[PDB]
RNA sequence: UGAAGCUUUCAUACU
């Protein structure tokens, strides 16, 4: 006298949130239709599992806890300046990476056209001049075949852009073919 | 362990041993709501004692800051049998 | 014969141990069977001491009983610090001192912070 | 176990230097926090004098 | 005077006490120029076992001239001082160093007090890292807004 | 211009995008509150006003970036708006107005 | 030791990897590596 | 497979990143895996970068064939005598016609490859017809300069 | 690749 898996996922408006064992629920019809609000974050998924919550792997080994950028710009580690403590700290603050509402954590979830000038500067190839050409060994194989249908949007110097276009490490541009001010906002 | 049958105009009382640390929370940080006691715990040689080791009052019980935000002033007579 | 001569030597050991615990007095006692025991034990095998003192400050705080302290219950403590820093400790004085004695310099430096960090920490 | 035994002793002597000279290396510290103590203690207060201004 | 003042300190009678810390403190807070320092360490780390006195009055007189003697002699030292102390005692007196680091932190705006706090743990032990845990959980609840 | 605004009876504001070329309408954001909105102005071209039938205005403002190219994570939209404003006034609000 | 499953955390308890297992000092790690575990695991990695 | 391209001839100064940077302009490169090494724990100099359609990927294999990064010679491909430290961006047929000007080749060249990526391990086999197309390969090609790396050709097996 | 739970005579640590 107890709906299947099958069964009841023929009659819910949203059969992929039915799991194995809401069919043995007292009212598994309700169960599914709370399962589909939209919001309501599902439980802690660890209730089933007889290792408990967190421990599990002494594996791995963690440093200590790096200090913020700023904190350890203040060069903490003897004349010691306040006001550079003040002004960096406020001054110097920066906001980190927050998760949103949704978002839970797991025992295993903590593991799981331009070009940069260190690149370039290892592979051996020199910086833009004024008025030159100076391309990229890979802008050639661009210039003899034709443009890459993946981006028909990137510009190339020489082929696309003018050479007078190029300034310090960029070799390419992406070219896409209101009263976007906030409202309310201190001065 | 908490009396919590509905007040009225008595004012609870703290001992000189615990004398500013809350009767709910017992913390030591910011006293906020006068506690008041129903009239059972205030009734005959009851008065003035302490609301936590009925021993002799010598300062008015007061809730901290944090559990009249909670509303925890709000739940009955704090007097601990 | 390795294995009766480590009998007769365990025996032997537990002898002078009975005679130090059975009976300062008593320390002299057990020094004796312990020296006694370590014969035999040398016996059946074969079958630059730097010092420094440490000065105890019992004259400015009297109440304070550092004897006590460093020494330990059984002379548990003495005899930790005795083998994390290959040290001998010896209380001596009415001045109230530990005379450390070690092989090296580095394990007399050792002992010595310890007994500083104790006196300090009393 | 002899071989064993001397090579523990060899690293018993290198730990012995290494905490002679944490234990005087400490003292060079305080000195040196305490020979830059009045500087420090005017630094901090001409901060506080800094901050009421602005 | 203060030389002649910092015995009293010691004193048993709750009066005295009171009177005592108070007047330490008033001379902290408008006179600090003539002690030499290292005086107010001492009665700092001395008025730190009056934290756990049994009667509010003396706690409330403690917890006072221990802000005047922090804003006076810089929370650099003294922050110094109160980890070390907390590294190595008893319960009751990593407490009353929790709440001292508390007071620290709010006389002294607590942007002085986290960094040395955090650099603290980075240490690479147990029961090091509670206490951390234990200290900013106070911390929190000490400072409020 | 660009975007609809649309308020749900019991639901708060969701996001749609006009495609003029390939005649589409999708939506791109929602809310993670429900909220029964009796009225709503748009303040600028990421930010939307709101009232309530219980006596609240908000203000709802589209996060940094986004996309604004579109072809659930909370059984919703993948991308959520942020409350940047809360307010019990005490009386049920009706109309909204910037001038 | 010089075993690669011996290890210490940030914590600074001792760890072996090898038996997922957590000791107090050096000896308790070397009384576990007599033990059935350490064994197992390690004819196990023999393969 | 077919929508990932293997890439080898990666230095130090190449990461998982850069790579996925790098192939940005050829097309929609999704993802970059860099297989670690268990004695040093690093890259080995191979790699791949599994884009969104094979187009892009054929793109990045005709573009980014035989070029110098980070001062290696890095290439993009389709996921007795031996030679060591050649070049990934020639083939069997390539080599089999660099190997024609010394001597005469019995058949197909070999080289070997990865069991992860598959597309060049750093090593080949060659065979002459005869030992004159050898020796003049220990001669000659031993030591010779290819494509931004230094081959070198020894004997596979011999006999004292 | 993986799943290390339960119990006591152990023994060792923290409250
Ligand atoms: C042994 O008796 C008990 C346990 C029970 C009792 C209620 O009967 C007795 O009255 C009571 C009194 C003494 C004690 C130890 C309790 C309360 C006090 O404790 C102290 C140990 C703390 N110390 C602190 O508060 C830290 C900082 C300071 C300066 O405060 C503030 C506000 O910064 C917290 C509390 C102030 O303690
Ligand atoms: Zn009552
Ligand atoms: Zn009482
Ligand atoms: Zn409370
Ligand atoms: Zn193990």
């Amino acid at each position: 006298n107890r709906f299947t898996v099958a069964e009841l996922k023929q009659l819910v408006a949203r059969p992929d949130v039915v799991e194995m064992h809401d069919v043995t629920a007292q009212d598994p019809k309700l169960l599914v239709h709370l399962k589909a609000t939209r919001n309501s974050v599902p439980v802690p998924r660890h209730w089933c599992f007889k290792r408990k919550y967190l421990q599990g792997k002494r594996g791995i080994e963690k440093p200590p806890f790096e200090l913020p950028d700023f904190i350890k710009r203040t060069g903490i580690q003897i004349d010691i300046d306040y006001q550079k403590l003040h002004d960096a700290f406020f001054k110097w603050q920066t906001k980190p990476k927050l998760t949103i509402h949704g978002d839970l954590y797991y025992e295993g979830k903590e593991f799981e056209g331009d070009l940069s000038d260190e690149l370039r500067i290892s592979l051996g190839m020199p910086v833009g001049p004024n008025a030159h050409k100076v391309p990229p060994p890979w802008l050639i194989a661009m210039q003899r075949y034709g443009p890459p249908p993946s981006y028909p949007n990137l510009k190339i110097p020489g082929l696309n852009s003018p050479i007078p276009p190029l300034y310090g490490d960029v070799f390419g541009t992406n070219a896409a073919e209101i009263d976007r001010t906030p409202w309310g906002e201190l001065e | 362990i908490f009396c919590r049958k509905q007040a009225g105009v008595a004012i609870g009382r703290l001992c000189e041993k615990c004398d500013g640390k809350c009767v709910i929370c017992d913390s030591y940080v910011r006293p906020c709501t006068l506690v008041r006691i129903c009239d059972e715990c205030n009734y005959g040689s009851y008065q003035g004692r302490c609301v936590i080791c009925g021993g002799p009052g010598v300062s008015d019980a007061y809730y901290c800051k944090e559990c009249t935000i909670q509303e925890k002033d709000r739940d009955g007579c704090p007097k601990i049998v | 014969r390795e294995q009766e001569r480590a009998y007769i030597v365990q025996l032997q050991i537990e002898d002078l141990t009975r005679k130090l615990r059975t009976g300062t007095r008593e320390f002299r006692t057990r020094k004796k069977l312990e020296e006694e025991r370590h014969n035999l034990i040398t016996e059946m095998v074969a079958l630059t001491r730097v010092s420094d003192k440490v000065m105890i400050p019992q004259d400015e705080y009297p109440e304070i009983n550092f004897v006590g302290l460093l020494i330990g219950p059984r002379g548990n403590t003495l005899k930790n610090i005795e083998k994390e820093c290959n040290a001998k400790i010896m209380i001596r004085g009415k001045p109230l001192h530990a005379l450390v004695t070690a092989n090296t310099m580095e394990n007399v430096k050792k002992a010595v912070e310890q007994i500083r960090n104790i006196l300090k920490q009393g | 176990r002899e071989a064993k035994e001397m090579h523990e002793r060899k690293r018993q002597r290198e730990e012995e230097i290494e905490a002679q000279e944490k234990a005087k290396r400490e003292r060079e510290w305080q000195k040196n926090f305490e020979e830059s103590r009045d500087g420090r203690v005017d630094s901090w207060r001409n901060f506080q004098a800094n901050t009421k201004g602005k | 005077l203060l030389p002649r003042l910092t015995p009293i300190l010691k004193n048993r009678h709750e009066k005295v006490q009171e009177n005592c810390i108070d007047l330490v403190g008033r001379i902290a807070d408008r006179g600090a120029e003539y002690v030499s320092a290292r005086e107010w360490m001492r009665i700092c780390f001395e008025l730190l076992e009056l934290l756990k006195a049994h009667k509010k009055a003396i706690r409330r007189a403690t917890v006072n001239t221990f802000g005047y003697i922090a804003k006076a002699i810089g929370p650099h030292d003294v922050l110094a001082t109160l980890l070390n102390n907390l590294k190595v005692q008893e319960r009751q007196n990593r407490v009353c160093t929790t709440v001292a680091i508390a007071i620290v932190a709010e006389t002294c705006s607590p942007f002085t007090v986290l960094p040395a706090l955090m650099n603290e743990y980075r240490v690479p032990e147990l029961n090091v890292q509670n206490g951390v845990l234990k200290s900013l959980s106070f911390l929190f609840e000490y400072i409020g807004e | 211009g660009h975007r609809v605004i649309v308020s749900d009876v019991q639901e708060s504001f969701i996001w749609v995008r006009y495609k003029r070329n390939e005649n589409q309408l999708i939506i791109f954001a929602d809310d993670t509150y429900p909220r029964w909105v009796t009225t709503a102005s748009l303040l600028d071209y990421d930010t939307v006003a709101g009232a309530d039938k219980f006596g609240n205005i908000c203000v709802v403002r589209l996060p940094p970036n986004t996309n604004d190219e579109v072809d659930g994570l909370l059984n919703g939209a993948s991308q959520k708006a942020e409350v940047i404003m809360n307010y019990h006034v005490g009386e049920t609000v009706l109309s909204l107005q910037k001038t | 030791n010089k075993d690669p499953y011996f290890m210490k955390n940030h914590l600074g308890s001792y760890e072996c990897k090898l038996c997922l297992t957590l000791h107090n000092n050096e000896g308790s790690y070397l009384a576990h590596t007599q033990g059935k575990k350490h064994q197992t695991n390690l004819a196990r990695r023999a393969a | 497979q077919d929508a990932t391209v293997y890439v080898g001839g990666l230095d130090e100064k190449v990461s998982e990143p850069l790579l996925w940077e790098l192939f940005l302009q050829a097309g929609p490169v999704v993802n970059t895996h860099m297989p670690k090494d268990r004695v040093t724990g690093q890259h080995q100099g191979y790699g791949f970068v599994e884009f969104l359609s094979e187009e892009d990927a054929d793109y990045a294999i005709k573009i980014m064939n035989m070029i110098k990064l980070y001062g290696k010679p890095i290439r993009v491909n389709k996921a007795n005598i031996f030679i060591g430290n050649l070049d990934p961006e020639i083939d069997e047929k390539l080599l089999y016609d660099t190997f024609s000007a010394f001597g005469v080749i019995l058949q197909t060249p070999k080289i070997m490859r990865d069991p992860d990526t598959g597309n060049s391990k750093g090593y080949a086999f060659i065979n002459f017809a005869s030992f004159d197309a050898s020796d003049a390969a220990i001669e000659a090609m031993n030591g010779q300069y290819l494509c931004n790396r230094p081959i070198t050709v020894s004997y596979a097996f011999k006999k004292d």
